[PDB]
RNA sequence: GAGUGGCGAUGAUCUGUACCCCGGCGGGGUGGGUGUCGAUGGAAGUCUGACCGGC
């Protein structure tokens, strides 16, 4: 797919969507492509995760600009299905965002650590 | 040993001190610096580098980029380059100035002005039309219906019945714009419009009739003016109308499959953009418009708008008050996708969308 | 409402309908607004909403930023111009007289960095690598302030070197330090030490140092002068 | 003072984690000891220096440890003391929905429930590694941890 | 004692002239010991004044500066060299409560108490 | 034996519960604010008077 930036190891991708059923629990997240963008918007976003097999491809394209802009981290899973039924949904989700960590801190900043090493850095 | 300087203003040549010993100034043509410039970054001169490497003579030159060395060694020169040299900072720190000096501009005020459209389509090269015509469109129609109102109430002084009697302001306008008086109107000459048979005659009556003020050909005439006016604006308009749709459809075709031509770029024109359009959530698209609405609400609490200028979709304002909120909603986030579709890139897939849409739309009504 | 300019040029504060204050800047493109931003009339003359949590340097001003070296007429060097908020509010700072020169290397984002610098002849954008300053050296001339945002784990090497190319000696740079994009892993407080050091070991005299917090996490800006 | 501020720093690792005491007390000497014969590397790879790698560096521990490099676990004397402390249940239970903030938690984790994929674990700090299977097992039943299942989502670190 | 803390490995330690002479003609390992005590990876460092200081001690007593100006302490370039070296440490930890100070100045480690979140650390 | 038709981010819920009414729903009215414009509508509703100067 070509609005996925980089590429995103699965035991990173586990340890994304584990980071966001604490944060669901213990923290506040935001579901949802439009939240997911409201909260890039507004700046309250701490990680984004968007999901690699979103159909229209169309529909998240504008979130790793945007979050580019505003400086907000942003990660890749490969199942929507699997990131909604993380998020507490029954159905799937074409993107989250983590506003507030909770009992995920120490799990979020070494996934915002991990990509961008994978990314360039130091 | 000349220090070698390369820029937007041409090529000039420093000795070791910082004074122009010779410079060549660039054509001010936006088509070829941008070129030369591109090609710069792969290690090619100037071409006004190489005429000025020629008029002076010199052994040992030094550029400011690594690239361009082995390419002025190929062509005749022993060439070194040093990155950020004190020359090039000389140059630089009077660059303001020694723009008018070597006469690239006349003066400091259209030096920027050429730069500042050098960098926009350089870095181009790296649907404001449809805005400004659905802008000036909607200036048409404001006007349209200005010039009615008042073109009604001046007329009516003297034929008042005709005003009730004609709804449409552009027929109302073809009847003052062809006759003046009431007395010039004909079976024969309002058929050759295609006003109906039962019509025709209650407009001779009313006419015939008219308590309405005997007035000069010289007031007549005034009046005139403002009917073919309007007649004018109307065709203006359905010329605009056709142009914005073929705007439209090139540059937002599932947007437009969406909305229309008019109330796409509507759209377009509120958010700024077509990119800035497709980074919105729907709950922005669907209040666009509405500032004056949504600021209340957000400010106080309140009740917020459903709609902005989404009102304008049919299937919203001829619905029901509490049908209207859901049509809203589901129109706004196919918009969303539409828009983003449209701005990263091609494919058409207008027709799925609006599928989805008004099956949407049925489910809302069977309630 | 009531609009009264501030310590800093062209730098405004509001009054509001309800009693809270934010800053804004005079709308040098009135009518329009480049992200979603407030549009205020006060005496027939206009003004953008500055909003903090979007601009880190409405942000650096709002946490007590001593003397900002950005005014009327001021040429910058802005590294990481991104989508155009922040540059668009330094263009209504700086006013025609003064020159921006935007640099940023994500097409996907300088896309909308156009459609602000079309409407304004304040601002230059440039799509090119701030790591070579040596391509768009030939679209540039030497500033007063250097305005680096980039996220990049060597930011402040970048800064330098484009400092040692443009910006003029005695001229300042605000370098905006984002602990998480130089390392996760680290503090945020012992990175903030550690780069400032780069700056003080190359030859940039600290004037003062922020900290973000409300606004931006894990972030800090340094104000510095060049010598 | 030094040792104030200490005393200060103490407390906050007393929730930084969950504790109530000096097991603040047990990590740390843990830290030393770890660090202590670990940093007495010294030395070269002295096919001990072999067995002990692999060995302390399989500290790996899941929950436990680092994430992934080192040799230098001295990191650790930094983290460990600031790390080794979530990982086990006393942490890495709260950080996985069911426990609706440490304190709530700690006492299903004592009072019979919350359970490692079978068998309880009143211990309440014990450690985790390979974690996906601490879930409230019950065996009416465990109510607390049962329903309240909002981890159906806590994905979390 | 209400000092928010925000320490993160290495620790920073700022190293006294007398520190260094004493370690040096007493052999004890600097660099290990605080590695030691730290419990932790440690950045030994030295100001130019407390350098500048030995380098004149260095003129009877060779050995320290060595030592000194090894890599393990890296330099912290202070901005005043020519300050008494109890001063310049004091100056540069008056604005960095963060770094670690191992002196054997107890008149310097007094001062720097008052100071909330400075680690002290000598050698008995 | 061949082709179709099959929950789902490419997306369900929450609040405009308006009031209450007659037969969760039909219809009803009263509501909100909002788009239009209007009316003629409603606004101390229509300044001041002693002397002004030139000499």
């Amino acid at each position: 797919a070509s609005y996925v930036k980089f590429e995103v190891p699965q035991d990173l991708a586990d340890k994304v969507l584990e980071a966001v059923r604490k944060a669901k629990e213990s923290g506040k997240i935001k579901k949802g492509t439009n939240e997911t963008t409201k909260a890039v918007e507004r700046g309250q976003a701490k990680l984004v995760i968007i999901a690699e097999d979103v159909q229209p491809e169309e529909i998240v394209a504008h979130l790793p600009l945007l979050c580019d802009e505003k400086k907000i981290p942003y990660v890749y899973v490969s199942s929507k299905k699997a990131l909604g039924e993380a998020c507490g949904l029954q159905v799937a989700t074409a993107s989250a965002a983590i506003l507030e960590p909770g009992e995920a801190k120490d799990l979020v900043d070494e996934i915002i650590k991990r990509v961008n090493e994978i990314k360039g850095k130091t | 040993k000349i220090y070698l300087i390369e820029h937007v203003i041409g090529a000039v040549a420093y000795d070791e001190n910082g004074n122009i010993v010779d410079y060549i100034t660039n054509p001010r043509d936006l088509g070829k610096i941008t070129e030369e410039l591109l090609n710069n970054e792969k290690g090619i001169p100037f071409s006004a580098t190489v005429e000025l490497l020629k008029k002076v003579n010199p052994q040992e030159v030094v550029v400011e980029n690594e690239a361009e060395v082995p390419k002025l060694q190929a062509l005749g020169y022993r060439v070194s380059y040093e990155p950020y040299s004190k020359v090039s900072r000389i140059f630089r720190e009077s660059l303001p100035k020694v723009a008018i000096d070597i006469k690239f501009a006349s003066n400091e005020e259209d030096y920027y002005n050429f730069l500042h459209e050098l960098s926009l389509e350089y870095t181009r090269r790296k649907d404001l039309l449809a805005i400004q015509a659905v802008r000036a469109m909607d200036d048409i129609d404001k006007t349209i219906n200005l010039f009615s109102e008042r073109l009604r109430e001046w007329y009516s002084i003297h034929f008042p019945e005709l005003d009730k009697l004609i709804e449409d302001h552009e027929e109302y306008a073809t009847i003052v714009s062809r006759f003046g008086d009431r007395g010039f109107l004909t079976i024969d000459s309002l058929k050759e419009l295609g006003f109906n048979e039962q019509r025709i005659n209650r407009i001779l009556d009313a006419a015939k009739k008219s308590i309405g003020a005997d007035i000069s050909e010289d007031d007549l005439s005034a009046m005139r003016m403002i009917a073919n006016t309007i007649l004018d604006l109307y065709n203006i308009r359905r010329n605009l109308n056709n142009y914005l749709e073929g705007v439209m459809k090139e540059v937002a075709p599932n947007v437009t499959a969406l909305v229309g031509p008019a109330l796409g770029a509507r759209l377009l024109s509120i958010a700024g953009s077509l990119d800035e359009l497709a980074k919105m959530p729907a709950s922005t698209i669907q209040v666009l418009g509405a500032e004056k609405a949504l600021f209340r609400a957000l400010r106080s609490g309140g009740r917020p708008p459903k709609h902005g200028i989404i009102f304008q979709y049919p299937a919203i304002h001829t619905s029901p008050r509490w049908q209207r909120g859901k049509i809203a909603r589901a129109l706004a986030a196919k918009l969303a996708i539409a828009a983003r579709v449209d701005a990263f890139s091609g494919r058409f897939i207008g027709d799925q969308l609006n599928e989805q849409l008004k099956k949407r739309i049925d489910e809302i009504k069977e309630k | 409402i009531t609009v009264k300019q501030t310590n800093m040029e062209n730098i405004y504060e509001c009054e509001f309908n309800d009693g809270s204050f934010r800053l804004c800047t005079r709308n040098l493109v009135p009518n329009f607004n480049v992200y979603g931003e407030r549009l205020i009339k006060y005496e027939g003359v206009e003004y953008r909403e500055w909003n903090a949590f979007r601009s880190k340097l409405a942000g650096a001003i709002l946490k007590g930023l001593k003397t900002n070296p950005i005014r009327k007429g001021t040429k910058v060097l802005y590294l990481g111009a991104a989508s155009g908020t922040t540059i668009s509010h330094v263009s209504d700072i700086i006013e025609l007289n003064g020159k921006a020169y935007g640099v940023e290397f994500s097409p996907r984002v300088v896309r909308e960095l156009l459609l602000v610098a079309q409407r304004r002849p304040n601002i230059f954008p440039l799509l090119a690598d701030a790591r070579f300053p040596q391509s768009y050296k030939s679209v540039v001339e030497n500033v007063d302030v250097l305005y680096v945002d980039i996220a990049q784990p060597d930011q402040t090497d970048i800064a330098i070197y484009n400092a040692k190319f443009f910006l003029k000696v005695n001229g300042d740079m605000l370098l905006v330090i984002k602990a998480r994009s130089i390392d996760v892993t680290k503090d945020p407080k012992e990175i903030y030490k550690t780069e400032v050091e780069k700056l003080e070991n190359s030859n940039f005299e600290t004037i003062q140092i922020i900290n973000l917090d409300p606004y931006d996490k894990d972030h800090a800006i340094v104000l510095s002068k060049y010598k | 003072s030094s040792r104030l501020d200490a005393e200060l720093k103490l407390a906050g690792e007393f929730g930084l984690k969950n504790k109530k005491e000096i097991y603040r007390i047990s990590f740390q000497l843990s830290k030393i000891r770890r660090a202590a014969r670990d940093l007495l590397t010294r030395d070269e790879k002295d096919p001990k220096r072999l067995f002990e790698g692999n060995a302390l560096i399989r500290r790996l521990v899941r929950v436990g440890v680092l994430s992934e490099d080192k040799k230098k676990l001295d990191y650790v004397l930094a983290l460990k003391v600031e790390d080794f402390l979530e990982r086990r249940l006393q942490t890495q239970v709260y950080k996985l929905g069911l426990a609706k903030s440490v304190h709530h938690a700690r006492v299903l984790i004592t009072q019979r429930h919350i359970a490692v994929g079978k068998q309880i674990v009143n211990i309440p700090s014990f450690m985790v590694r390979l974690d996906s299977e601490k879930h409230i097992d019950f065996a009416r039943p465990g109510r607390v941890a049962r329903r309240n299942a909002a981890r159906k989502a806590e994905a979390s670190g | 004692f209400e000092h928010n803390e925000a320490l993160v490995p290495p620790y920073n330690v700022l190293v006294d002239t007398n520190f260094l002479s004493r370690t040096v003609g007493a052999k004890l390992p600097l660099l290990e010991s605080a590695m030691d005590c730290l419990y932790a990876s440690v950045n030994i460092i030295i100001t130019s004044c407390v350098m500048a200081e030995l380098e004149k001690l260095g003129p009877r007593y060779r050995v320290a500066l060595m030592i000194a100006r090894d890599e393990r302490w890296q330099r912290l370039t202070c901005d005043h060299k020519g300050t008494y070296a109890d001063d310049c440490i004091v100056d540069r930890v008056q604005k960095h409560r963060i770094y670690i100070v191992a002196t054997n100045d107890r008149d310097l480690k007094r001062r720097i108490r008052k100071i909330p979140g400075v680690p002290i650390m000598s050698v008995q």
